């Protein structure tokens, strides 16, 4: 994928495997990122030239495949290093991973051409403030305050999946705040692709997303080069004006690619089988989704660990590398709540601290010591009775239960699916309603009509009027 | 001509008789992004540094006949396999000078950001060895740690060598943040050398640390994630360019570093990439070099070593190199060839618990596990004589208190570890951006070592006895800041201590 | 024996120093001094030494001395850097990598190695082995003429 | 010196650090890696050609890099094999390196060098002396006794355990002995020659004695120079006198070094880059320097495991080829004991019956059955607590915890660097009261009157007036 | 099982040995003791293996019967 | 040999072969050469194979083992 000038270069050599030994030019040598399409049966087979060499026979690796080529194929001169089309426009359809399409016609929209090598992490002109950012929720935002154009880390099973998230982030956090969030995809399934874009017919997000998903068909050149479309697309949003945020998929394309690929070439690397690029890819991928002057680079980063992998660089690289990590767990969907993030280990460094303030202070205070110390009123304690139940346990019991079972606010995601509204949990609500009357002030709510309410505003009303 | 050269293939196969290849310069045979093979040279020192194409200083690995291995500083993958290099006269030329103190410097000289401007002594040696042996003694001196306990237990002076660990996740790089507001100046120009940072850590480091305190003496050169041989793995090796100009001229100098193990994978290349050999987790033989003329040159100078290092500037005087380094254990992940050449090469250890640094107290710190190489050489008469048997409270209370829950032990002699043993214990904690210096250490190790301030405090009684004795001792008193003039112990701390704490603390 | 180091000797040499009118010298110094030590003498005797001015001055100035700048120079650096051990392939590789602007060979009928000057497809093939002149030589020529039917026939309808 | 003429082996032409390559003629070879005088960039440096080769180019084995030094620079060499000082006259100042200056005073000692290699004698010429030597404590003065001419291995390096063994067991032994010595040093710490040296070096201690001095801060090759100095001392001044004791310490650089530098060299590894030549170095060099029939070698060696490397080649080659086999657990450390080495690994060979009495074999087997059972009883008696016990296990927890925390106790270094008092305990106290304390006549002392207790008067004076 | 093949007793009927070919080669025992001094019992390897499955004896010893205070190893 | 269970439990015959396996500061060496009574002072001929030694080895061997009853046998 390069901006072909000349169209001259050479012959080739040897053609065994993937590797791309072609005698292109002797002393016309191209660059790192500047393939050369050379004409290899019938389509152009481009060829990124990871280590030139002298003579003409460079260490040139490929995405796909030749196609059936002979041993002495012709090539062709490059000028501009990766000349691939993106831009701001991508947010219509479905992208590929060189560019294009994979939905309907016209390249996931087609505008700009520039550089596919956007640059990782920088300062002088981007904002070194690091200010927060507010979803607009009630287990969300007032439990774990990120920051604006931050890596925050996931974690748990399953409860509140790919709908609720795309659902209820695709019209909060775009209606709240501008910019567009993108998404991706690296090793992925042939099916889901047929199923999961039907959810974007249920939420309208098809038209501000751009899916940019590789399956797993393909092999690790071919499918693990989709770093170039987010981070050459998402650049033109975010230093325009709004606000770019990509979601990735899984590690497991980038790590078993990347070590595999990188471990299997002939050269040594690092121990456990890792290779030694995960600290340059990690690190300097890592700190790329910062907050600049003209926007903030957020990105969802959902890497996967290998089964808690402690000695591997799952646990160090996304540990390390990202800031806050929640987890939602099965025990607080199995209940039939609406929020399956629990407020257990869903905190960053800055939520629960004396770094933020009297609200998020008191009310991680609060609700993190109100939960640790009523957890074990309600599940330590049936194994005996209920005889010694005093004014803390019906107390903590009934406002952990109350505020754990209302607290779930219902955001935008079940408004155009279900048909509950809920509109957005403000801070107010949540910061200054969860540290004083849910534990013992106004203890007329039950169970029943307390579900379903936005934050502690609509809480109030239920009471007397339900 | 059997390899193919075309220009040297020919010219050398067809006309042997002239070679003409004593310039110490030429081309390169190729370039495959860092491992370059520089052609020629046979006049070229091995090792010297040569400005190849661009801005970097190319230095040769070792001088086997003319193919000499060349690493440039920075990705050279979009360059052609033929780059021209120029000569190579000497290496180790970086900025040293103790009077650049105040201006950012980065890995790769004196610009930064944002103040790109640096006035050092020259461009000179960076790798400094060791001492000598008889001209190589240690200067005892008291400084600030941040606590009580650990200025008034482990007084590290100037010039020691210790190891320092903290707990991930909980306080390895920050926790006492009063250091540099509480200690003011550290003797001379500071240093902290550190592998991996970004906008929040520099922006949040430099606003938090700058905007309390002095940072117009410290000269801290850290690097981010993009960073070569040069500025990773030699971060650590090339601290001591500035030390010259202070340890080695009258007066002390100070140093720090943080996250050393970190950059241990960028030597991987040197194992892995250029097909050497490997042993703990692929590294080679390249970190015991650390133990060399590295982290191993942290000693204070004697009085003869001021007059042959100076070239005759102090005669008397006696250098120092305060030279801390610190690292990040994975939730105690300390039992490989680092944790034991580096703890063993050094006469000092210690580790902190990851049991109360992430559930909330404030005290870090382990208990008997801190074997510190000073602890009571370099402290006062109020921190070694009065405050020596810091190890006491913990060792006794801790093992006291701590056997499989136990009932009471000899119930009157449990009071030191349940009922007042939180008033010297747990309360005597520096917490966030906490200040401590010869009032805590010689108010608490002067007044609270018998009865007055010890006895009865626990909780209530213990929060309110030494802030009302602290604010109207320290506060209706005025000789008790002499007590932070000298030493102490004697008739004076005594009588003042006990008639201005029992006096000022009778009725709270 | 330099198979890889084969194409640097013979495509080095046959455009740079073609211009100086050495299309004689490097067969009759390649030839020579390739084939002087293929006994079991200067071999042995040349191959074995420990410095390169005795084997490449003795061995390329002492049997004949045939050479000028061409043989001391590629006798010289290919002595020293290793390559003078065999060059065995060096006639072959530059005769057929040297004539490759006229070279003219044809293939064999399924008797002997005719060698037409047919520098082209179907150039003097066609009027040189079917204008006879010769049409059946003594090599098994016009016996031969049956295996592509009796082999055919025999071994495609043997199966039945 | 002395001719030390000619030589002349040219220039170096592949200058590879440590492993140079200097081709010349065909006489410019050293014989079996002989002296040089090779004028790099410094000054005439040394240059043993440890392998050789045809065309002049061996490799050779030199202190520091090439560094700074060109390919191209003219160098030569020297004819005498060995030409360094080996005598008891320089025992005032430290011999550096071979026999120079390293302290204040300069070093010269005996004109007359000899061998760069210890000799012992044959198997009927060496007074092994099979006199018991008692220690200054009570375990290790009543529990196992050395004896005379072999040297004791202890296992364990820095970190953890080095200084309290070394300086109690140095001072105790080498100032109860009352005769001569030659031990060396090298390996240590870069402020040691201002705190070690100056005690012995100026309190009179040194004055018979050939010290050296060495910090951590030497190349490849000048930290492995030990084998001529200390060989050519130790069996120069262990054969030309009555009597001359060692105290080798700092295993480190002799392990990495040599185990080490043999992967950097040409030759092949062995047990991860580790040297193939480890029975001939160790169990000659181990071996060949022990009691002869002029004198005997009372030496005593250490071993620096890293991290408590017990399963090296250290271990096994120096539990076997020397005397005893002590190590150094973090149990005993660990714990706040007051002797800090490891007493259950291995004991001397006058600990048996014939040799060793009633009191040996009683207190070994009474310490050795109470010890095992009550140690070994952990997997009853520490899941299911004081549930399913006896008397074996309060006999055997008090025996074997107050035998065990009361065995150990100072020794005038080893009280300085606690906080308790120094007492020198006798045989009588420590061997007759292990029938008191571990059967019923002195078990009534409790936890706190055996703690830094010697034997019989601090524990009988200390837990019967307190 | 070339070198190590020495350890089996030859009856009366072999009539080389030494003399040939009546006496001097009649009860000829041939004994062998492979007593190997391994690490407390250390038996994981190929020599290990191959020698103690392609002999016919087997024994082994503990170091906490020598090292609790009983006689018998 | 030497032990009661080592002639009724464990007897070898003449012209067999026997792995054993000693532990390490236990019954290695020490147990094939301090309990060989009967081995040593029956009378037979037998062949030791000794790999590294040296001084205290050889000297406390030789003097051990000749000084009770094999010596020259
Ligand atoms: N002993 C302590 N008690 C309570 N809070 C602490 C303590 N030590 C540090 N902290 C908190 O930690 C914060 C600083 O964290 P810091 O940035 O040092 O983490 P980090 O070292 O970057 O973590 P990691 O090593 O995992 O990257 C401070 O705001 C402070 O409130
Ligand atoms: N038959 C035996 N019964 C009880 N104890 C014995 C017996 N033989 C030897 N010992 C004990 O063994 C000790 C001597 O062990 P020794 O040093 O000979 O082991 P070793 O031969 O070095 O072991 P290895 O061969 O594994 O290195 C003596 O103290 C003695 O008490
Ligand atoms: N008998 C003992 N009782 C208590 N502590 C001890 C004793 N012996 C040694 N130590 C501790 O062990 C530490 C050893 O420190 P250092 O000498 O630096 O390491 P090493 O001993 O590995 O050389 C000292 O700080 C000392 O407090």
């Amino acid at each position: 994928h390069h901006h072909h000038h000349g169209m001259a270069t050479g012959k080739i050599v040897q053609v065994i495997g993937a590797v791309v030994d072609v005698e292109f030019p002797q002393d016309a040598v191209p660059r790192v990122y500047d393939a050369l399409e050379v004409q290899n049966g019938n389509e152009r087979l481009v060829l990124e030239v990871q280590q030139q060499l002298g003579g003409g026979i460079v260490r040139t690796i490929a995405m796909g495949s030749s196609d059936g080529l002979r041993r002495g194929l012709d090539v062709k001169d490059l000028e501009h290093p990766i000349e691939v089309p993106v831009g701001k426009a991508t947010l219509g359809r479905i992208m590929n991973v060189l560019g294009e399409p994979v939905d309907m016609k016209g390249e996931i929209g087609e505008e700009e051409r520039w550089a596919i090598h956007r640059a990782a992490p920088s300062y002088e002109e981007l904002s070194n403030s690091q200010e927060l950012l507010e979803t607009g929720i009630k287990v969300i935002d007032l439990m774990a305050p990120f920051a604006k154009g931050g890596k925050v880390g996931l974690f748990g099973g399953a409860g509140v999946g790919k709908t609720v998230n795309m659902m209820e982030l695709i019209r909060n956090i775009a209606i709240e705040h501008s910019g567009y969030s993108v998404f991706a995809g690296v090793g992925e399934r042939t099916r889901e692709g047929n199923d999961f874009y039907h959810e974007m017919t249920d939420s309208n997000v098809i038209d501000k997303v751009s899916l940019v998903y590789g399956q797993m068909n393909e092999p690790p050149g071919n499918r693990l080069r989709v770093a170039l479309t987010g981070l050459t697309m998402a650049e033109k949003f975010r230093d325009e004006g709004r606000d770019v945020l990509l979601f990735v998929d899984n590690i497991y394309r980038y790590t078993l690619a990347g070590t595999e690929v990188s471990a299997l070439l002939g050269r040594m690397p690092s121990a456990v089988g890792y290779q030694p690029t995960l600290a340059e890819e990690m690190g300097v991928l890592q700190e790329r989704i910062t907050s600049t002057k003209t926007g903030s680079i957020t990105s969802v980063q959902a890497v996967y660990v290998p089964a808690d992998d402690l000695t591997d660089p799952s646990p160090a690289t996304t540990f390390a590398h990202l800031d806050a990590t929640v987890v939602l767990s099965r025990q607080i969907a199995s209940l039939g709540i609406y929020p399956a993030v629990d407020p257990l280990d869903s905190t960053s460094r800055q939520l629960d601290p004396l770094v933020v303030g009297q609200e998020h202070y008191d009310t991680a205070r609060g609700v993190q010591s109100i939960l640790q110390r009523y957890q074990e009123l309600k599940d330590i304690i049936a194994i005996l009775g209920m005889d010694e139940l005093s004014e803390e346990d019906k107390l903590v019991v009934a406002r952990a239960r109350k505020i754990q079972r209302f607290l779930s606010q219902p955001f935008f995601v079940a408004e155009v699916f279900t048909g509950s509204p809920g509109k957005y949990v403000s801070l107010k609500d949540t910061i200054r309603g969860f540290k004083g009357i849910m534990e013992g002030e106004y203890d007329h709510l039950p169970e029943q009509a307390f579900y379903m309410v936005g934050s502690i505003e609509e809480a109030v009303e239920k009471a007397k009027k339900l | 001509n059997s390899t193919e050269i075309s220009e040297l293939i020919k010219q050398r196969i067809a006309q042997f008789n002239v070679v003409s290849e004593a310039h110490n310069e030429g081309t390169i045979v190729s370039v495959s992004d860092g491992v370059i093979r520089i052609h020629g040279l046979a006049d070229a020192m091995q090792g010297e540094m040569i400005s190849l194409p661009g801005n970097r200083y190319a230095i040769a690995l070792n001088l086997e006949r003319d193919s000499v291995g060349a690493v440039v500083m920075g990705p050279y993958a979009d360059l052609a396999e033929g780059m021209k290099v120029k000569a190579t006269g000497r290496i180790l030329e970086v900025p040293v000078g103790r009077g650049l103190l105040g201006r950012v410097v980065n890995t790769l000289g004196a610009p930064i950001d944002g103040k790109g401007p640096l006035d050092h002594d020259g461009f000179s040696a960076v790798e400094a060895i060791a001492p000598g042996v008889i001209e190589r003694q240690s200067v005892d001196q008291p400084v600030q740690t941040g606590y009580k306990a650990v200025d008034s237990m482990i007084p590290i002076g100037r010039g020691q060598r210790e190891l320092i660990i903290g707990d991930r996740q909980t306080g390895k790089t920050a926790l006492a943040i009063d250091a540099i507001i509480n200690q003011r100046d550290s003797g001379i120009k500071a240093i902290y050398v550190a592998i991996g940072q970004k906008a929040s850590t520099i922006s949040n480091v430099v606003r938090k640390l700058e905007e309390h305190g002095a940072l117009a003496n410290t000269i801290v050169v850290v690097a981010t994630a993009s960073e070569s041989a040069a500025l990773q793995y030699l971060a650590p090796y090339a601290g001591a360019a500035m030390g010259e100009y202070f340890r080695d001229r009258g007066e002390d100098a100070l140093i720090i570093y943080d996250d050393l193990s970190k950059q241990a994978v960028a030597y991987r290349q040197i194992s892995l990439l250029l097909r050497r050999p490997p042993g703990r987790e692929a590294f080679p033989g390249d970190v015991f070099y650390l133990h060399s003329r590295l982290l191993e040159r942290a000693a204070r100078v004697n009085a003869e070593y001021v007059e042959a290092f100076t070239k005759g500037e102090v005669k008397g005087k006696t250098g120092s190199l305060t030279a801390l380094p610190i690292i990040e254990t994975q939730a105690g992940d300390v039992s490989a060839f680092v944790p034991t050449n580096v703890i063993s090469i050094t006469d000092g250890q210690i580790f902190l618990e990851t049991n109360l640094f992430n559930a909330g107290i404030r005290p870090a710190v382990n208990p008997g596990i801190s074997v510190s190489r000073v602890g009571g050489a370099a402290q006062t008469k109020i921190m070694k004589k009065l405050s020596g048997g810091i190890r006491t409270a913990l060792a006794q209370y801790r093992e006291l208190a701590a056997f499989s829950q136990f009932a009471s032990d000899l119930d009157d002699a449990t009071r030191n570890q349940l009922d007042h043993g939180q008033k010297v214990t747990e309360l005597l904690k520096q917490k966030q951006y906490a200040p401590m210096s010869v009032a805590q250490q010689s108010l608490v190790l002067f007044a609270a070592e018998r009865g007055y301030l010890a006895d009865v405090e626990l909780s209530k009684i213990g929060s309110f006895e030494a802030a009302l004795l602290a604010y109207v001792d320290r506060d209706h008193a005025p000789l008790m800041q002499e007590i932070n003039q000298t030493g102490g112990y004697n008739d004076e701390i005594e009588g003042k201590l006990k008639g201005i704490l029992d006096s000022f603390k009778a009725t709270q | 024996e330099f198979i890889t180091v084969a194409r640097p000797y013979a495509k080095a040499a046959f455009d740079f120093a073609v211009e100086h009118q050495s299309v004689e010298r490097w067969q009759d110094m390649l030839a020579f001094a390739a084939e002087v030590t293929k006994n079991e003498q200067m071999a042995e005797l040349l191959s074995g030494a420990l410095a390169p001015e005795t084997l490449a001055e003795s061995f390329i100035a002492v049997a004949g001395e045939q050479l000028d700048e061409n043989g001391q120079n590629l006798i010289r650096v290919m002595a020293e850097n290793g390559r003078l051990n065999a060059l065995p392939d060096v006639l072959e590789q530059f005769i057929h990598l040297r004539a490759v602007s006229e070279a003219t060979a044809e293939v064999d009928v399924i008797s002997a190695a005719a060698l037409s000057e047919q520098q082209l497809a179907k150039i003097s093939a066609a009027m040189e082995k079917r204008l006879s002149r010769k049409v059946k030589l003594n090599a098994k020529i016009d016996k031969s003429v049956m295996a592509g039917v009796i082999i055919r026939a025999g071994d495609m309808v043997i199966d039945g």
